C-alpha cells in the first residue's frame, strides 16, 4: 500500500512537470523576434561546427 | 476396540477444528489490511 501511495504520488509529479515542460517549449516566440543580425551568429557557429 | 476408534476419530476432528480457526485467522488479517489499504490509498 506505500508502494502504490508513491508510485501514484510520481505519476501525478511526472504529469505535471510534463505538461509544464510542453508549454515552455510552446513559448518559442522569443525565438521568431530575431533578425538577421543573430542569423549571421548562426551561420558562424554552424561554420564553426563544419 | 471401540474407545480406540472414537478416540482417533475425534483426533481427526480436532485437527480440522484448528485448521477452520488457522483459515479464519489469515483471511481477516488479509482482509483488514486490505481495507486498511483503501483507506490510506483514498486519504
Amino acid at each position: 500500500a506505500q508502494a502504490e501511495i508513491e508510485q501514484e504520488l510520481n505519476s501525478v509529479k511526472d504529469a505535471l512537470r510534463a505538461q509544464v515542460g510542453a508549454l515552455a517549449v510552446t513559448g518559442a516566440e522569443k525565438i521568431l523576434g530575431a533578425s538577421i543580425d543573430a542569423n549571421a551568429h548562426e551561420q558562424l557557429v554552424s561554420k564553426l561546427a563544419a | 476396540g471401540q474407545q480406540l476408534r472414537e478416540a482417533k476419530a475425534q483426533a481427526a476432528e480436532i485437527v480440522e477444528q484448528a485448521k477452520k480457526r488457522a483459515n479464519q485467522i489469515v483471511d481477516e488479517a488479509r482482509d483488514q489490511a486490505r481495507t486498511e489499504g483503501e483507506r490510506l490509498k483514498a486519504q
